[PDB]
């Protein structure tokens, strides 16, 4: 559980014979930079007319039950938690709700459904925005409703509106709802370089630790390191607005620098967990309660995207869980952790090794595992984990919870060509500019398990 | 970038350790361990117990040794 | 050319001369 | 600078400045001539004060 | 915030109470006018564009009139006190993982079927006491819940020191346990927070919650480790965000129903409710019946709101001006 | 007599479409505001520079 | 030095 | 501080040894000016003989 230094990266300011090979050599004792491109191209794109802010429709749900504000007896005195029963002998009492949602002559039920049904004896007398109903019990209930079952926050649903068969009068009503909507923004990126094919002042050399211790194409570095400015703005970007709509950072021209959130900030507004130790007890409980309330049983496949060391940590946590399944005797006949390989050295020659890549939870919750290579970035990820890696490979990200009939996460784009280029010959400065954006429609369909050492 | 410093330390609760830095003073050798070591996110756990400079002319000598035993755990 | 493990190549940015 | 809103041009080989702008300058040299001002009579209200 | 109506409902902000029609000079003035026979009551008030009278209330055709204080319309935030279950173990058993599931029930959607869950986890140690458990539990809860870049705040976390026992120790995500130095912690209070509010567009709504506990292996037995009881509420959401929504709706029964729709081509209404001030509400509910065969009632109400400072000064003077003019017996709050 | 004019726009106005909550008008040489239907902002800037 | 020819009129506001 | 931060960075997060990494260079939508730069790398050589 310890490193050894195999390289050191130094700037140049802190410093022909024959060639064995013509092309240069990348040593394995050197980290190499990682693209965010395969992660970003894993998402679709959607083009827009202009750089104006955009909005879309969010459609919700309808079935409400109404919390209680307070209950009162027939003289107006409120009901307390330690009080006696209310409505003894079908004596009427009052039931204060923050809204007018029920109608005259309707049976409503509290937390204990149908044990104490309440029949509303008239319209709601207004008290500010509150609505006070006179109610009474509707089940042959002689002894009243207890005072615990008439406190604040108790939910009340509608049941029906029963009448008498002879000479009845009108009761009941119907109820209506409406949808909501949400927004997103864009952001603008710019690069420059004062240049032709030769390096300039930001140079760094890589010295390896071994025992006895060309010409730069500038048009390939301004395209690669500006493609990476757009990759970092897309995936790792942050918004600078107030809740007053005010941007907080102003540029060189006095106009505000407008920035929009990225992939990893928009999906970290829901379902996000920061753990200090990894468990399947935390993972299978987080994924079941989300699937029990949102997903059908067949539609419960969860593809964990994580790093390479997140795969060996998930392997040892399933293996610890399997090692506590003392009911079942795991054999080599089915699992084949020791199989028979062909070798010159022996007739019966064996092999050994295995890895848990999937975990199947009760009620159809299936957890799979694949590795994205961009979690293991030595440049961006700088806090290290004591088990090896860069502590961001231990981050688990469930993208694509369910089926949506449309993409949830995509890359916004302006139709035509929103990338600009310019050369300022004096001084010879190459200028590039690009506007971009990322949209996550439903961030509640993305679960993240981040280590808590990357927080705060 | 002047001298070499071999450190014996103790990650509190996790175990004992050995390390080696290159620094001008032993105040920077502890800085290069807590910031670049494996316990980078919990650098308060490093408890450095001994720092001594690597002087050569013995040319053959122990510099650090630290056993985690069965009754320390 | 980006490697299969997302690693970029630094030898494309040079010119042999 | 990097783009011209006037001529609709995106991308600049020869830049003027580094700012995102475009300034149009228009210029004209012009005059008039009256050869014989004794072929022309005026009669002005004096509250225009000459 | 759309409300229900029995039939049409009109609101009048009482910012100052006068005694004549001629004294109405500033936007928000009001005067209850009546006869000397007490057969008709109306409210002359000063609109932001002149004097406007209310409807004429037949004083024989009133159904009820009641005045509601501000503290009746203040939402009490729900508190939950999370402790270790003393039957299970009063001290944390070593090596067990203590996970707590906060079950939110009316997260962003409008139903109980739109749900959300936030977790907090503590793996107990060999010498971990009860107070060191509640410290690390609340640090882990606030790290998950109260991150800065969430969409909305959900609940507030508060430790209580057993020596203090009545002062809430606020725990946020920026809080370290170097700041939490007290050694006698006996509970973790989880308390719901006030959601955002835009007048007319976003009503005053709350996301309720319940803390739930996963089981630990105590003595070979899978026992759920804690209990969560609801203590009495100590905070109130004030009345101001409720009355400004009550005025934004009831200024389309008098004024324009098209509020903002074709945006520069609108009438813009001036609203006299300051949303950062509490109010008291008076609901005079009355009706109209026609002459011979038009005996169906047109049951309507006229709302009056007066800003009140502790003791209800402006409403009790409003009621006292109505009671001497109308001959009514509206009770004074 | 030599005269000059100048107008400056930002580079954000290259293809800026006008969501007309009220109609966008042109100032005529006669002095009349005439209603116009082109949605690009630089169609109206080039009208007033000339 | 973007001089509009005419006869000789010299414009001076930056490079064009 | 850029990310909407209104409480500041902790003093623990500004100590010697903490590594810092370039993300991107953002500008306005209006009247933007030049930002950012490009970084390079240099090779060292190994040796053998006959
Ligand atoms: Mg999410
Ligand atoms: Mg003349």
């Amino acid at each position: 559980a310890g490193k050894l230094g195999k390289f050191q990266m130094l700037g140049f300011q802190h410093w022909a014979p024959q060639k064995a090979t013509n092309l240069m050599v990348q040593l394995l004792a050197f980290y190499r930079g990682k693209s965010l491109d395969t992660f970003l191209n894993s998402f679709p794109t959607r083009e827009f007319e202009d750089d104006n802010e955009y909005y879309w429709d969010v459609i919700g749900s309808s079935r409400r039950n109404i919390p209680l504000v307070e209950a009162r007896d027939e003289n107006g005195v409120v009901v307390a938690a330690n009080a006696a029963n209310v409505g003894v002998g079908t004596s009427p009492f009052y039931l204060v709700f923050p809204e007018d949602w029920f109608a005259d002559g309707e049976v409503i039920v509290g937390n204990l459904n149908q044990v104490y049904p309440f029949r509303i004896l008239g319209d709601a007398r207004m008290e500010g925005t509150n609505a006070v109903y006179k109610v009474e019990l509707m089940g042959g209930n002689t002894q009243g409703v207890p005072a615990e079952r008439l406190q604040q926050g108790e939910r009340f649903s509608i049941e029906f509106a029963p009448v008498e068969k002879e000479l009845s009068r009108k009761v009941g009503d119907v109820r209506f709802t409406s949808p909501v909507s949400m927004r997103n923004e864009w952001t603008t990126i710019r690069i420059q370089h004062k240049v032709g094919n030769k390096l300039n002042k930001k140079l760094a050399m890589g010295i390896p630790m071994v025992r006895n211790l060309w010409m730069h194409y500038v048009d390939w570095e301004v395209e690669l390191q500006f493609d990476e400015y757009k990759n970092n703005a897309m995936a790792w970007g942050t918004s600078n607005r107030n809740l007053n709509g005010e941007y907080m950072n102003f540029g060189k021209s006095g106009n505000a620098i407008k920035t929009g959130a990225g992939i990893f900030e928009q999906t970290e507004v829901a379902n996000t967990m920061y753990y200090n130790t990894f468990s399947l007890k935390l993972l299978e409980d987080a994924l079941y309660e989300l699937s029990a309330s949102k997903l059908a049983m067949d539609d419960r496949l969860f593809v964990i995207k994580t790093g390479e060391r997140g795969a060996i940590q998930f392997h040892k946590e399933v293996l610890k869980t399997v090692s506590g399944w003392t009911t079942f005797v795991l054999d080599n006949n089915s699992t084949r952790v020791v199989e028979k390989v062909q070798s010159r050295l022996h007739s019966n020659a064996l092999s050994a090794g295995f890895q848990f890549v999937e975990y199947k939870a009760p009620n159809g919750v299936r957890v799979r595992l694949d590795v994205d290579p961009f979690y293991d970035d030595p440049v961006r990820n700088k806090i290290l984990h004591p088990m090896g890696g860069v502590a961001f490979s231990y981050r688990y990200d469930i993208w694509y919870i369910g089926t949506m009939d449309q993409p949830n996460i995509f890359k916004c784009k302006i139709k035509g060509d929103n990338e600009y280029r310019g050369y300022q010959w004096g001084s010879a400065v190459i200028h590039r500019m690009a506007t971009l954006g990322v949209c996550v429609l439903d961030p509640t369909r993305t679960m993240s398990l981040i280590p808590a050492i990357l927080q705060g | 970038a002047m001298q070499l410093w071999v450190m014996e330390y103790e990650v509190t609760g996790i175990g004992k350790g050995c390390a080696m830095c290159k620094a001008i003073n032993p105040q920077q050798a502890e800085m290069l361990l807590k910031s670049n070591g494996i316990y980078n996110g919990s650098s308060y756990l490093y408890k450095v117990t001994r720092i001594e400079q690597v002087i050569v002319p013995p040319c053959n000598g122990l510099m650090a040794e630290q056993v985690v035993t069965y009754k320390d755990v | 050319a980006v490697d299969q493990m997302d690693n970029i190549d630094e030898r494309y940015g040079f010119v042999n001369q | 600078g990097i783009r011209n809103p006037f001529t609709g041009q995106k991308g600049n080989p020869y830049m003027s400045f580094d700012e995102d702008s475009a300034v149009i300058h228009r210029m004209a040299t012009l005059g008039v001539c009256v050869l014989d001002p004794t072929r022309t009579m005026s009669l002005i209200p004096a509250i225009l004060q000459g | 915030m759309v409300i229900s109506i029995n039939q049409v409902r009109q609101l009048y902000v009482a910012k100052a109470l006068k005694a004549n029609t001629a004294a109405l000079t500033t936007a928000g003035d009001i005067v209850p006018k009546a006869d000397t026979a007490k057969t008709t009551l109306y409210f002359q008030s000063m609109s932001p564009a002149g004097i406007v009278a209310s409807d004429k209330i037949n004083l024989k055709h009133v159904l009820y009139a009641k005045a509601t204080p501000s503290e009746a319309l203040a939402h009490k935030l729900v508190r939950y006190s999370v402790t270790l279950d003393a039957d299970v173990s009063a001290t944390p058993v070593a090596g067990q993982n203590y996970i707590l599931r906060l079950a939110f029930r009316q997260y962003i959607g409008l139903s109980e079927e739109d749900q959300y869950f936030k977790y907090g986890e503590v793996i107990a140690r060999s010498g971990m006491t009860a107070s060191d458990f509640y410290k690390k539990m609340a640090i882990s809860l606030a790290k998950n819940l109260e991150n800065k870049t969430e969409s909305t705040p959900l609940v507030n976390i508060y430790l209580i020191s057993a020596a203090a026992a009545s002062t809430d120790v606020p725990v946020t995500s920026a809080t370290k346990e170097s700041d939490l130095t007290a050694t006698d912690y006996n509970q973790i209070i989880i308390e719901e927070t006030e959601q955002p509010w835009v007048l007319g567009m976003m009503p005053q709504a709350f996301i309720p919650f319940t803390p739930q506990f996963l089981t630990i292996t105590v003595d070979g037995e899978d026992r759920l480790w804690g209990v969560a009881t609801v203590v009495t509420p100590t905070k109130t959401v004030p009345d101001g965000h409720l009355i400004a929504d009550l005025e934004y709706f009831c200024m389309g029964a008098r004024g324009d129903i098209y509020r903002g729709m074709g945006y520069p081509n609108i009438i813009k209404t001036t609203y006299l409710v300051d949303p950062g001030a509490v109010y008291d509400v008076l609901d005079i509910h009355y009706f109209y019946t026609g002459s011979n065969e038009s005996v169906q009632k047109s049951e309507k109400t006229i709302t009056l709101v007066a800003v009140d400072d502790g003791s209800h000064t402006a409403m009790n003077a409003l009621i006292g001006a109505i009671n001497t003019a109308s001959g009514l017996t509206i009770a004074t709050l | 007599t030599t005269i000059r004019i100048q107008h400056k726009v930002a580079g954000n106005k290259l293809n800026k479409k006008l969501a007309m909550g009220i109609p966008m008008v042109r100032n005529l040489e006669s002095g009349k505001q005439v209603k116009d239907t082109a949605n690009m902002w630089m169609h109206y800037v080039d009208w007033e520079v000339e | 030095n973007q001089n509009m020819i005419g006869d000789e009129i010299t414009v001076r506001d930056g490079t064009y």
